[PDB]
């Protein structure tokens, strides 16, 4: 029900399946999720997307970066001096844990939720420690962050400053979408056209989400090595070209390639074969996984 | 508002916030029998 | 109204009897018993998966009925440490059984303590809440009549959970004569007394929901176990309490769980050893004791590559240096602090979460989840007694502990002040009108800070990329400067590396579905704790030649002439900067299991401050 | 008194907690038992004898 928007609809798909958690032998954890972000204009269906994924993952928070109303953010606890007791204030990314939170203005967000975030988000945590506790919540939550540039739309003039995020949560993410609707005559037209034909005829979300909870929880999707090896070529050819833009613009790029992101194709590559529960991803699922991947490296080598 | 009374397996199937549709007896507080009076807590 | 015999009890003291008899088995039981005997400790622990495989039935019957059954235990352990020590088992009126294992129906949470527990032991975990003043209750009352002459003993039965009598409540103070009798209290015996309130740990609780907590009453062996904050596993007998007497009762019962022990749930403190690991460690540290600081250098932190300069100085932390108290209490501290600083997507983070998975009693501190107050102690009053009380912050809750610093940076200029003398003295000198004290955090600081701009721009010196000043910089001891070079040689190595660990499985154990001194050298990559362990107490003391050469690097790296132009330095070269030097080398000589710092060590701790301080600003 | 269905929102709820169904009392004399006492249900204290 929103007009085009093909590489996005994927990339929700591959988001709420979300990838792997691996905990290594020596004890650390590494997170199996990923992070969609939707910088871009007014007109399109931001936060319309945001609000029908909070509908359709079997648990899911859609809030602004804001807080709620009478609901926070991030969580807190704090004593009760009468009866002592640590009452926890939950929220969204704790009252969603195992779930898919969707952030709206994501780039008009608290101080406190900002540091606290950059803790949550790539790894799973978020640590509170009061005058007598020191606790560490479980945070387990795919973000579907949306934000509008600072300049309204995005003007070509300020490519690589027209984005107020900081690199480092940047970085944290998966896939970092643009969205300009700039010259399109023919799409807008049937843009008009698509959105009335909804509102004239106004599988299914229960099944989809039931089967999105079903992969989840029965298959885990590991690559193989030859998918491995792809990767690898593929991820130094990738820095190779990051760092290529960065010195041909002579300013550096206002949002990171990193180790990160290979691991985000790894994620990507693993939802996707967990859409068919096949636990040895295929070179073709990270082949599109590189492709959806490219669709995001848009904007860093622009 | 209303003042419940739940039981054994009535208790904790329900976390505050939940909305219900919840099936009981109607009742007064018995602990051996302010401007009123015959007045016990339903 | 006494019993002449009861086939239940004698048939349950019979099979308890056999229970501790321990001599055709391995002799556990019976060398628990000796071991306690030595202790002076009269508590013996029995695990409830041995009572179950040796009787199952007894151990049903158990756990679902405790009292009764408990005394029969107790009564078995006080016949059996009276055929291994009669004078021993004569000393103390009773006995005591702790329990242990796995306890797997009766393992639940206080949320989930149901009334369909009662009188059975419960498994319970969960966060301490309160912790009552620790108060004596009169069990035996010893009088004296000095009109005629006369001594009395009035007796108490410790009906906590069952019906009591005033006749049993009676504390006598006149004769049949009416004379006065006077107290004796030395000749009297007391236990202590003191009740606490577990509750369900808000990282188990539900998210959105009300805390629910059990209350706890620890008569004596169980004082001072749990403490306010505290994780504990509360073991115990839930029960029902008695009504003061009236002709009336609602049907409520306010319920408690009489704990049958408690342990420390954090399952931290874990020097659990066998003499052929003890000699494993030994052989490990002599035979190749000069390799042996690169040996656990290179092995700390798998699943990560590189950073071996780091992994270096995170074991110089872990390892500790060594706490100076010297004659008038001039306290000169034994710990490292590392300030990691480098760009994003650099496994600090990760190197965190290690260090809160591996070392014991460590803790996390976000840049604005905890803030002062918070980090550091409280002090604030009761209001049931208005009395001036310490909340214990989280640097004292770390204290001879680590404490990871996310986001160190973002700590505000109020609580990075906060933080000097915990980062100093390792203490925290707190005072309102009331109170006043000197809470004690011997800590380790691993703080994890990110550059200004969101990535450290090369040609930038470090002082000015770092938004952090040179006054806490002097505080911290070492500074690590972590640099993505984005080559694409070195990302072969990294990719390569890290997609390892991304194949990488639990052997065999997975099918599909997600969630010894040396290894098993897994082509595709416990002890450690072991060793660190054992690591920690050393003293190694400096040698002449160590002190010397130490002495005379630090006087360089103070002269200007030591650094080139072009580089900039990172942290200054304050006298901290050589007890650094002292500390490092300490903690190279403890991983050597040396007894003494020397030259090599000292070299090491000079190799470590060269490269960790002085920076390579380019141009 | 009567069989009422109704709908709510649920806004707190108190801690789950032990009310008796069975009381046995004993007297402080004699000792003697008086078990298996009909305590009632819902909100309704029992004066004892
Ligand atoms: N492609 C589209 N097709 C139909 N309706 C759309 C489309 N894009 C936006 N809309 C409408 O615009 C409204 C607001 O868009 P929104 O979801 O807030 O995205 P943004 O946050 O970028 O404005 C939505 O309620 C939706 O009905
Ligand atoms: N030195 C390294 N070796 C291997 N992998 C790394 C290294 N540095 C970063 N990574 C990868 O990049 C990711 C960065 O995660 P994290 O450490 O949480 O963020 P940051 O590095 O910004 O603190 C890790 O999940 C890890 O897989
Ligand atoms: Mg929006
Ligand atoms: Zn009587």
């Amino acid at each position: 029900s929103i007009f085009g928007g093909t590489d996005m609809k994927k990339a929700i798909a591959c988001l709420l399946f979300g990838g792997s958690r691996k905990r290594l032998p020596d004890g650390l954890t590494r997170r199996g999720d990923i992070n969609l972000l939707m910088l871009g204009d007014p007109g399109t269906a931001k936060s319309q997307l945001l609000k029908f994924v909070e509908k359709c993952s079997p648990i899911g928070v859609y809030t602004s970066g804001k807080g709620s109303s009478a609901a926070g953010l991030t969580a807190s606890v704090m004593r009760d001096p009468s009866s002592r007791n640590f009452i926890m204030e939950g929220g969204a990314m704790v009252l969603a844990d195992g779930g898919v939170v969707c952030i709206d203005e994501f780039d008009k967000m608290r101080e406190d939720d900002r540091v606290a975030i950059h803790e949550a988000m790539e790894q799973q945590t978020i640590s509170i420690a009061k005058a007598g506790i020191t606790t560490t919540l479980n945070s387990r939550c795919s973000v579907l962050a949306a934000a509008n540039s600072v300049f309204g739309r995005w003007d070509e003039t300020k490519g690589e400053d027209n984005i107020d995020f900081m690199p480092t949560i940047l970085s944290r993410f998966d896939m970092i979408f643009i969205v300009k609707d700039e010259h399109n005559e023919e799409r807008d037209v049937m843009l008009a056209k698509h959105v009335i034909t909804l509102h004239v005829s106004a599988i299914d979300l229960a099944k989809l989400k039931k089967f999105i909870a079903y992969c989840r929880v029965k298959c885990g999707p590991r690559l193989s090595a030859e998918a491995a090896e792809k990767l690898k070529n593929r991820y130094i050819i990738m820095r190779s070209g990051a760092r290529q833009h960065e010195r041909d613009s002579d300013r550096r790029s206002s949002i990171p390639i990193t180790v990160r992101q290979l691991e985000a194709i790894v994620r990507i590559a693993e939802a996707l074969s967990k859409m068919k529960l096949q636990p040895f991803a295929t070179e073709a699922d990270v082949e599109e996984a590189l492709r959806l991947f490219q669709v995001s490296t848009l904007d860093a080598a622009l | 508002h209303m003042q419940l009374y739940c039981d054994r397996y009535l208790c904790d199937k329900v976390v505050p916030g939940n909305r219900v549709t919840i099936m009981g007896i109607y009742s007064i507080k018995k602990f051996g029998l302010r401007v009123g009076v015959g007045i016990r807590s339903s | 109204t006494v019993v002449l015999d009861d086939v239940e009890l004698r048939e349950a003291q019979r099979d308890y009897l056999d229970f501790l008899d321990d001599e055709e088995d391995q002799g556990i039981y019976q060398s628990k018993v000796r071991e306690l005997i030595s202790d002076n400790q009269y508590r013996l622990i029995v695990n409830v998966n041995d009572l179950r495989r040796k009787n199952e039935k007894r151990a049903n019957r158990l756990l679902n009925n405790a009292f009764e059954e408990l005394v029969a235990f107790q009564r078995a352990l006080k016949d059996f440490v009276a055929s291994i020590d009669a004078t021993y088992a004569k000393q103390y009126e009773e006995f005591y059984v702790g329990l242990e294992g796995s306890f797997g129906s009766k393992h639940v949470s206080p949320r989930t303590l149901t009334s369909c527990f009662l009188s059975c032991v419960v498994c319970v975990e969960g966060i301490v809440t309160k912790c009552s003043l620790v108060r004596p209750k009169v069990v035996r009352s010893v009088h004296y009549c000095p009109a005629t002459k006369k001594t009395i003993e009035r007796r108490y039965s410790d009906l906590t959970t069952l019906v009591a009598f005033p006749s049993s409540s009676v504390y006598p103070t006149k004769d049949e004569e009416n004379n006065p009798l006077e107290t004796e209290y030395g000749l009297s015996v007391y236990k202590d007394h003191q009740t606490i309130t577990i509750q369900e740990m808000p990282e188990k609780a539900p998210a959105g929901q009300l805390p629910r907590s059990v209350d706890v009453i620890l008569d004596d062996d169980l004082v001072d176990k749990a403490k306010p904050g505290d994780r504990v596993q509360v073991v115990g007998t839930y029960r029902c309490l008695p009504g003061k007497k009236g002709g009336y009762t609602s049907g409520t019962f306010r319920t408690v769980l009489i704990a049958c022990n408690v342990k420390q749930m954090s399952k931290d403190a874990q020097p659990s050893f066998s003499a052929e690991d003890i000699a494993k460690i030994k052989k490990f540290s002599k035979t190749r004791s000069k390799d042996i600081f690169d040996q656990l250098a290179k092995s700390l932190a798998p699943s990560i590559h590189g950073h071996d300069y780091v992994k270096k100085a995170i074991l110089c932390l872990l390892l500790g240096g060594v706490e100076r108290d010297l004659e008038n209490g001039s306290h000169i501290r034994g710990d490292i602090n590392i300030l990691l600083i480098g760009d994003p997507s650099v496994a600090k983070s990760q190197l965190l979460r290690y260090v809160l998975c591996t070392a014991p009693r460590a803790i996390p501190t976000t840049g604005r989840g905890s803030s002062g107050v918070g980090l550091t102690a409280a002090v604030t009053t009761d209001q049931e007694t208005g009395e001036r009380r310490l909340e214990a912050g989280a640097m004292v809750l770390a204290d001879r502990g680590v404490v990871c610093i996310d986001e160190f940076d973002k700590m505000s200029d109020m609580d990075r002040t906060a933080i000097h003398e915990v980062m100093e003295q390792g203490r925290v000198t707190i005072a309102k009108a009331g109170i006043h004290a000197r809470l004690n955090a011997r800590c380790s600081v691993l703080a994890a800070a990110n550059p200004v701009y969101g990535r450290y721009d090369q040609y930038k010196t470090p002082m000015e990329n770092i938004g952090l000043q040179d006054s806490l910089l002097s505080r911290f001891d070492l500074l690590f400067i972590m640099l993505d070079q984005m080559d694409p040689e070195q990302d072969r190595e990294i990719s390569d590396h890290v997609l390892r660990m991304h194949r990488y499985r639990a052997p065999g154990e997975q099918d599909g579905d997600a969630m010894q001194i040396y290894e098993k050298h897994d082509n595709l990559l416990a002890f450690m704790k072991k060793y660190i362990h054992v690591a920690k107490i050393i003293k190694p003391v400096l040698t002449q030649e160590s002190a010397t050469y130490i002495a005379e690097e630090y006087s360089r790296l103070r002269s200007q002439d030591s650094m080139s132009s072009d580089t900039a330095r990172t942290s200054p070269v304050t006298a901290r900067t050589l007890e650094t030097l002292i500390r490092l080398a300490t903690a190279h000589a403890k991983a050597r299991m040396s007894k003494t710092v020397d030259l090599q060590d000292a070299e090491e701790a000079v190799e470590l401050v060269q490269y960790a301080y002085f920076k390579k600003v380019l141009e | 008194s009567h069989l009422v269905k109704i709908p709510g929102i649920i806004i707190a709820a108190s801690a789950v907690r032990a009310k008796a169904t069975r009381i046995s009392i004993q007297c402080r004399s004699c000792r003697n038992t008086l078990t298996n006492i009909a305590m009632r249900p819902g909100l309704e204290g029992y004066a004892l004898p």
